[PDB]
């Protein structure tokens, strides 16, 4: 079986969902988002001091 | 004077208590500074400072000399060997029990200091002190002349008014020179005549107060094992926020505040 | 170095006695007092140089003044016959020195 | 990323990809102390006084 | 309990040495010292020396040198003291000393030893 | 005003209970795991607790 | 240097070193494709079924938490699991899933936005309406995002 | 932090009504003191405007 | 090393609004951003007391 | 950190005087920028003090009845961490991570 949901991306607040079929008891699904966490590749251009 | 205003003041002892900057990092000075008070006019400070005023190691008035405790023993200097500065230096009118009079210049901090034998003891704290111009002129420096005005000041005075401060019983202090090593086994021997509670975890608890001579604890390997607490709890002690506190019933009497901010021109 | 003691007493049952042992190094010692019963191994009955351990009857008490330990039974019964010694350590805390002993006579 | 699965008791979740691309920090940024700027700092050699 | 036992009572001629062993257990028994008491019969006690049993280390009576040596091992957990030069004087019975209570160190000496006697044949 | 403070009361391996507040803007509080360390040497032989 | 980019940043971005990261940052949505197993799936069969089930809403305030409390009445073939689930977005469920027994009560902790709620509570098999009316709350500001 | 915080009905009166914002803190490692936070004296703010 | 800890701010809570009155006994920085797409970042340095809504 | 002839000791300030090197202890070497300056330790030739801000900074001491002392006009600076501006190290506050020039010679 083949699901395509959509969940806002706030971290620590769970999302609940139900899967339904013709013939089969209906499913819960539950996602918690405990960390999002978004990283850049970054390059060293250079190091600047005193 | 007599001994009339030192009569509550000869029941107590200096103590030792931590100090952020002195000298160097933060240690335990004998002259650990307790509390600033600047809401005078003319630039006149009451410090309260661990170390005591006015009476000598022995317990007898001595005209100007600090009594400081450095590792247990109540030792002395002239008052004139101590510095005081804020941002410059200030100069010591008096001093009586715990507290001292000075006359200091507005800064950011206070520090005092003094050499005894060959260290140097200072004790740096950042407690504002405020210079408050009389009048309607805002001077830094007291004028030569002019006209007289009313002003609180704090007095030169040591004399019993309303002000008062608890004496406490002292916490055991602990000392780990007392706990020292033969051969493969803790020996705790105590100041000569003064008890020493020795509080030790090795196999098997061990709580011997009543040591008075020496005492071997072969039980134990190593000096960092377990300690030995210093009982005096002869001479009571002003309820410091920097000292431990003792069970029980801790106060004892009251001490009265020289040096109070009074009426003058 | 050596802690005198005297050789014997003579008290009769139901009266304290004393027992009294010196030393140079006294004051800065702790006596320990042991009992012995003739035939056996000796007992500590007194340790600390002021309190006896568990189960010693509570007639023993020890005290100490100056540079002399004195040991008291109050109420001798015959049961308390025995060498009764003082023990401390040398001057310099390296022997142990035991007492002469007392032989305590109760009738 | 939308490419990659994550497979666990014959179940295959796809997560991805992200609806929105903002992003904080802009093309030059600048560390220090622990804690990141968004500064346009000079280019390697042209640097100023 | 803690018990220390000894070897049985023996007669050797002077001139000779004597080995007393000295069983010992029950307490925490890493940092303990054995102590060594001689009695002759009806007379004073007498401290010969004590040995450190967890570490090894002996000390003697000043005017006990060179004839008296202590030993121990720890397979058997027993001292095992070995005096050299037996006189007629030397006639005694020897006690070990330690303590059952929980503060240790000098005096306190609660458990004894039944003693080994040393006499000369008739 | 001047806030008076009561000498800190240390307990080595143990727990202590707050005292009901009786005196002006009183307030107390136990601070679990501190290891104090007097001018003679630590205070306490017991690492935490 | 003007204040870093933990203070500066917008969607309550916390910004973070080595790596250089922005963690929780309240913006975009995750789309989630799921591939499960028919081995998970029970039959409508196995699983029990509901019947007589009323929901009366005995408390309501429209919070941000979940300020709403639903008490069905339901009478059920057998006890088991239901997967309570409001397909309507008019209010949010604490509990994904819930026991269910051959007789009784049951309570369902929800968060909804709306003054006078009316949603299609779906269980196990049945579709209940509950319809009530929420007040509202005592917080004028709190701590946490709406759920 | 303003005039009134703390309060006595007379100056001799056993009573004193306190509001200070006295907060206590966590004390530093190895160190035996009493860490308080609190608003300045109001009595001191109210004199200096 | 051991930095301040600045006197709690006394908060009180309005309809979509926020009230703080701060009295700093250093001059202490108040940062403040909203937890949107525009922060409105404000970063002020306070010494004398305030409120600030 | 070592005397004239070249022998490790313990806080010795070692100078050149017209030529002759001689020695001096640590505590007769005073420092200040505007007040009364703590010298942590020294090694080489290089000192860590713990001083307040100021706009200069001035070495003396004494070696016989002449005070030899230098003055120069380097600003020195006082950064507090953190976001609550002091001038003097608080008493009590919080543990936040600083540079400070470590009191080590490695
Ligand atoms: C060394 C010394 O002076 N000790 C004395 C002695 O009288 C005794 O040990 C104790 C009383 O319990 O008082 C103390
Ligand atoms: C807004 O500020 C004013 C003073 O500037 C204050 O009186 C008022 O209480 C503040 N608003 C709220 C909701 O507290």
């Amino acid at each position: 079986y083949e699901h395509a949901t959509t969940m806002p991306s706030q971290a620590g607040i769970s999302y609940n969902t139900i899967v339904n079929r013709a013939g089969y008891a209906p499913l819960p699904i539950s996602i918690t988002p405990t960390k999002i966490k978004l990283i850049p590749t970054v390059n060293l251009e250079y190091v600047t001091c005193h | 004077s007599t001994e009339e205003l030192f009569n509550e003041y000869k029941l107590t002892r200096p103590y030792m208590a931590r100090c952020i900057r002195c000298a160097v990092g933060s240690c335990h000075s004998p002259i650990a500074i307790e509390a600033v008070k600047s809401d005078g006019h003319d630039g006149y400070v009451r410090l309260q400072t661990s170390s005591q005023y006015g009476l000598d190691s022995s317990g007898n008035l001595k005209g100007r000399t600090m009594r400081y405790d450095m590792h247990g023993t109540i030792k002395e200097i002239p008052l004139h060997q101590v510095s005081l500065y804020t941002s410059r230096p200030c100069h010591i009118v008096d001093g009586h029990g715990y507290f001292l009079l000075a006359r200091c210049p507005a800064g950011d901090s206070i520090t005092m200091e003094f050499k005894k034998d060959s260290v140097r003891h200072s004790c740096s704290v950042p407690y504002e002190v405020k210079f408050n111009p009389v009048g309607r002129e805002l001077y830094t420096h007291p004028p030569e002349h002019g006209v007289e005005q009313a002003c609180q000041v704090y007095a030169h005075d040591a004399q019993n008014r309303g002000a008062y401060v608890e004496m406490h019983l002292p916490g055991s202090e602990v000392d780990s020179s007392l706990v020292s090593l033969s051969g493969s086994s803790v020996t705790v021997t105590p100041p000569d005549g003064t008890s020493a509670l020795v509080e030790c975890e090795c196999g098997g608890t061990k709580i011997s107060e009543t040591i008075n001579k020496t005492k071997q604890f072969s039980q134990c390997t190593k000096k960092e094992q377990c300690r030995a607490y210093r009982l005096q709890n002869d001479k009571w002690v002003y309820n410091s926020d920097k000292l431990p506190k003792a069970a029980g019933a801790t106060l004892k009497g009251k001490l009265h505040v020289p040096f109070l901010l009074a009426d003058g021109k | 170095y050596e802690l005198t003691q005297p050789p014997s007493v003579s008290v009769s049952p139901g009266q304290t006695a004393r027992i009294t042992c010196s030393g140079d190094a006294l004051p800065k010692q702790y006596v320990y007092w042991y009992q012995q019963k003739p035939g056996q191994a000796p007992v500590l009955v007194i340790y600390k140089d002021s309190e006896r351990p568990s189960g010693i009857p509570e007639r023993f008490s020890g005290s100490s003044s100056g540079t002399t330990v004195t040991l008291t039974i109050s109420g001798v019964q015959a049961e308390d016959d025995a060498d009764y010694y003082c023990q401390a350590a040398d001057s310099s805390n390296t022997e142990y020195v035991f007492g002469t002993g007392t032989k305590v006579t109760v009738l | 990323n939308g490419e990659t699965p994550v497979n666990f008791n014959g179940v295959k979740i796809t997560a991805g990809p992200l609806s929105t691309a903002w992003t904080p920090f802009d093309r030059k940024i600048v560390q220090y102390a622990g804690e990141i700027y968004n500064y346009d700092f000079p280019e390697y050699g042209a640097g100023q006084p | 309990q803690v018990q220390l036992v000894q070897s049985g009572a023996e007669v050797k001629k002077p001139g000779a040495s004597v080995k007393v062993s000295c069983k010992s257990s029950g307490y925490t028994f890493t940092n303990y010292i054995i102590h060594w008491v001689r009695q002759a019969p009806g007379q004073r006690l007498e401290w010969m020396g004590w040995i450190n049993a967890g570490n090894g280390n002996t000390k003697y009576s000043q005017k006990f040198q060179g004839r008296i040596s202590v030993t121990r091992d720890t397979s058997a957990s027993a001292a095992y003291m070995e005096l050299s030069s037996l006189k007629s004087e030397d006639t005694a019975l020897y006690y070990c000393a330690t303590l059952q209570m929980d503060y240790g160190g000098n005096g306190d000496l609660d458990y004894w030893g039944q003693g080994t006697l040393v006499t000369v044949s008739s | 005003y001047k806030t008076g403070m009561d000498s800190p009361a240390i307990k080595c391996c143990g727990s202590q209970e707050c005292t009901p507040t009786y005196r002006p803007d009183e307030q107390c509080k136990v601070f679990t795991g501190v290891y104090p360390f007097m001018w003679g040497g630590a205070y306490c032989f017991c690492d935490t607790e | 240097k003007a204040p870093s980019l933990k203070f500066t940043a917008p969607f309550g971005c916390e910004i973070y070193t080595n790596p250089i990261r922005a963690e929780n940052c309240a913006v975009g949505s995750i789309p989630l494709a799921f591939d499960i197993p028919d081995a998970l799936f029970t039959r409508v069969s196995e699983t029990p079924t509901l019947s007589a089930a009323e929901c009366t809403l005995n408390e309501c305030v429209y919070s941000s938490d979940f300020g709403g409390i639903a008490t069905v009445k339901y009478s059920a073939s057998k006890s088991g699991k239901c997967a309570v689930h409001v397909p309507s977005g008019t209010a949010t469920l604490k509990e994904a899933a819930v026991e269910l027994t051959e007789q009784g009560s049951a309570t369902i902790h929800f968060s909804t936005a709306n003054i006078h709620p009316e949603f299609r509570l779906q269980i196990c098999t049945s579709y209940v309406t509950c319809k009530g009316d929420c007040h509202p709350p005592k917080d004028h500001i709190v701590t946490h995002p709406q759920y | 932090g303003a005039f009134g915080d703390i309060q006595s009905r007379t100056v001799s009166s056993s009573d004193l009504y306190a509001n200070t914002n006295l907060v206590l803190q966590r004390p530093k490692a190895g160190a035996i003191h009493v860490p308080y936070t609190q608003a300045p004296s109001g009595f001191e703010q109210w004199k200096k405007d | 090393c051991t930095v301040p800890l600045a006197p709690e701010p006394m908060i009180t809570f309005g309809f979509r609004s926020v009230s703080l009155k701060l009295h700093p006994k250093n001059p202490t920085y108040l940062i403040t951003r909203q937890l949107a797409d525009e922060p409105h970042y404000t970063h002020e340095l306070i010494s004398e007391p305030a409120v600030r809504n």
